[PDB]
This record gives C-alpha cells, structure tokens and sequence, in this order.
C-alpha cells in the first residue's frame, strides 16, 4: 500500500486571454501577455512564487487597452488566466547557487 | 498596432 | 532583459516549502511560436510574433532553463515533437519543465501553420504522470499564447 | 478617456476535480474537496491567501485515495485545481479587527 | 467541530498594503448552493454526505465573516433566476467580496439542477462579471465547485523509481 | 464510502 498519484497533478498554466475571446498582440512589441511575462519573471523570480508572479502578469493585463484606430481594437481589453494544480510554493530561485 | 491571436 | 538573482537568505528561508528547485539546468524549456501560416487563411501572419519568440528564449535562459525552440511547425508535427520533447531523458536529473506555445488558436486548441488543430487537453497529457514519469511530482509550466475564441472584449465602464 | 475594465476578472475558482473526470465524495465525512477546503481556510485564512490555501488543498487531493472495495472507486484518486483573474493578494483576513 | 483561527494585527499591517481591501462587516455575501436530492427523467444518485458539505460550508463561511445565504435543491431555472437575483443584491455595494459555492451533480462545464437539466457555469461567472454586476468590480470574488466534470474515473498512477 | 458527483 504505497502512495500513487492522480494521472495529472503539479501543472501550471498561463493563459493569455479567457475563453471564448481573442488573446492581443502589438505589432512592434509583442504580445501583451508575454511582454507583461518577461517584465515581471525578470524582476520578480528573485523572491515571488510563480503562481504569485502570474497574479501580478494580470494585474498589467487588466491595466492595458488596444491602440488601433479605425478597427474592432481600439480601447479593447482582454484577461488573462492562470491555472493550477500545483501543491506547493513554486520558486524558481534565479542565480543560487552563485 | 493591436491585432487578435 | 535582466533577471535578478534570489539571495542565499531568501533560499534558506523558502526552499523547504516549495518544490525541489536547485537543478543545473533548472529543468528544459521549450518555445514552440507559429507565425507564418494559411491554410485556411483566416490564420494571418503574427506580426510581433517573432519579439514575443526571441523575449521568451532569453528569459528561459536566464532563468536557467536549456532552451529548446521550434518554429513554424504544423499540429502533426507539433504533436510529434512536443511528444518528443515530453520523452527527452534530461527530464529525470531537472526539477521543473517549461512549455510555451506561441500561435493562432480557438477555445481548448492551437493552430498549427497548416490551419489544423492540437487539442491541449492532447498536450497536457504528454506531460502527465502516466506519460511522462520523469516529471512525476515536480513542478511543470505551460504559459498559452493563442486566442481562445473570436470574441474581442470590449471592455466595460468602471463605476 | 478613463480605463475600462475586462469584462471579467478578480475571480477565483477552485474546482473539485479536473476536466474529464468525476469528483469525489464520502458518504460520511462530505466531498474529500470541501473537507478539505475547510481543513486549510480555518487554520490558514489567518496568514496565508485564498489562492495559496487552495495549493495546500490541490496537495491533500492529490495524496488522497478511494475507499470503496468492490467497487470501481477503490484505491480511486482525483486532483482539484484552481483557475484565477485575481490581480494582487487575497487575504481573508478573519478576526480583524477584533470581532 | 470548525474553529477559524483570526489573524494578528500585525500580520494586516503588513500586508493590507498588497491586497485586495477586505475589511467590510460583513465581508461579504456568501451562497451556498447545494443539491442532493434528484428526480428528473434523467436520473442522478442521491449525494449521500452532501449535508455535511453544505454544513460545514455554512459554518466556515460565517466564522469568516460573511453573510451566508442558502439554497437547496433548486431546479436549473431556480439555480440561474435565485443566483442571477444574489448577484444583483444591493447589499454587494457595501461588502468588499462575495463567495459562492456550488455543490451537485455535473459535467464539464455545467452543474445540474434537481430536475436532471443543467445550468453552464459560463453563464453563472457572468452573473457576477464587470459588466453584469456592478457593485462587485474591482472587489475579489471566489468560487467554488464540487461537481463531477465527466464520468471517467482516476485509476492513478503509480509513483515510478 | 467514496462515491462519485
């Protein structure tokens, strides 16, 4: 009688936007989500969990709003998501050990 | 320019 | 693009309730970013795609993943080499994984550039502990750039 | 022009099970997932936030197992997960300020 | 048997400044839905322990301080007019978040009702969403779901060497 | 006993 696992356990997924609508992409830097990814996985790895740094990535996802004159676009918004089965804290601990 | 995936 | 290292401190003082994270590699990633497709041409080219694409391999990196890139691949092939990849045998000597898909996409799957789907429930399974046993327990990260469905949100008044 | 908001975002939703799969429930000590969503917001709502209790619940699912010999649940197991828009920290707070 | 332990001043004051704002009286309203008993023509077993969910759900909700609402064994059209109706409350406009949980039979992606229907949960999030429901925007709202998602079982796996 | 919802 040893300890088994569900079939799927300890997954994270980041989703752009949420279901049902479209995910938001700047011709020159990107898209939003991944831009907002990269900004806060750079400056916050050093001492947020992932889960955590995800709650931040939608909270700049909430602020931001189309540019796009003339189109379906402009001042539109998307959210992003995140889901989780993990079942502890993720750090990723950037640069230890030294 | 904002465009949709 | 910068990432701050933790300090010794914060590791002594975090590590024992977290997962297991102090492999070298931290674990591999991968970066699969479709950008040219048509197929059904309602599939246009991603511009910007290719920004998203070269931020995401330096952050891997940085962040102390070996980094694996695909690009431009169809659903048969991101099949196969997503499956590929689930199978490589680093996974049992890392403590994480890391998979970001970059591409057009609808509600539960992503487009490949033919303009045919992979459902993610497909891939997820790839990954999972019957699947991919070397992963078993440790942390596993999908970050999903692609649309979910046709509806743009046009946001609503704060009151 | 004044921000405008998504059309939805702050929620939190914790699910018993995943996708494809049934949940489960004890006949005599409730679903394994309310007992135990119970078990961590009383003893953890006091210095942890909603969605870090929700992976301490996500880690007591995934160690449970079934009970049901004879049946097709024995030695069963499931995983809950959560799915969240929140965008800061979610502390309950409970008892402050005092009562 | 629930006893919720209360958080020291000093742990706010440390962190109110990196939350959402949660110190209304109450904290909110909270609704416990919870369905056991079934008789449509599509049959659906009796939830046996189902009352010490909803049990044990009322009595957490309001050591947390919230306001707890009940309903049992509603109907998918009772479900969607009494949840649309909490939703719109007056009272969200003085509370800083809301609670509902759902506790039936279901499939992916929707709950039944006691007459075997079902009610999607897409609709029932959008009762509570930015454009929907006003007086929660901005305020973190929580849900949760104990309902069967599909009818295949986990066998599991086991732990590999 | 276990059963499922």
């Amino acid at each position: 009688p040893k300890m088994r696992l569900p079939t799927r356990s300890d997954m994270i997924c980041g989703y752009a936007c949420l279901k049902g609508t479209a995910a938001m992409r700047n011709t020159k830097r990107g898209s939003w989500y991944i831009e907002a990814l990269a900004q806060v996985f750079s400056e916050r790895a050093c001492d947020m969990h992932v889960a955590d740094m995800l709650v931040k990535v939608n909270a700049l996802i909430k602020d931001r709003e189309g540019y796009a004159p003339g189109t379906e676009f402009h001042r539109c918004k998307e959210m992003s998501e995140y889901c989780s089965t993990l079942c502890r804290h993720l750090y990723l601990f950037p640069g230890h050990p030294p | 320019l904002d465009e949709s995936x | 693009l910068q990432v701050k290292p933790c300090t010794p401190e914060f590791y002594q003082t975090h590590f024992q309730l977290a997962y297991r994270l102090q492999s070298r590699p931290r674990g591999l990633a991968l970066v699969l970013s479709n950008v040219h497709f048509t197929g059904e041409k309602e599939l246009e080219f991603r511009s910007g795609g290719d920004v998203d694409h070269s931020t995401l391999v330096t952050l891997f990196k940085l962040l102390g993943y070996d980094v694996h890139v695909l690009c431009d691949q169809t659903a048969q092939e991101m099949q196969e080499k997503l499956q590929n990849f689930a199978q490589l045998p680093a996974h049992r000597v890392t403590d994480s994984c890391i998979v970001a898909l970059l591409s057009h996409g609808v509600e539960g799957a992503i487009y490949g550039v033919d303009g045919k789907l992979l459902q993610l429930q497909e891939v997820f399974q790839l990954f999972d502990n019957a699947n991919c046993p070397s992963l078993q327990n440790k942390p596993k990260m999908f970050f999903i750039q692609a649309c979910r469905g046709d509806e743009t949100d046009r946001g609503v008044d704060q009151q």
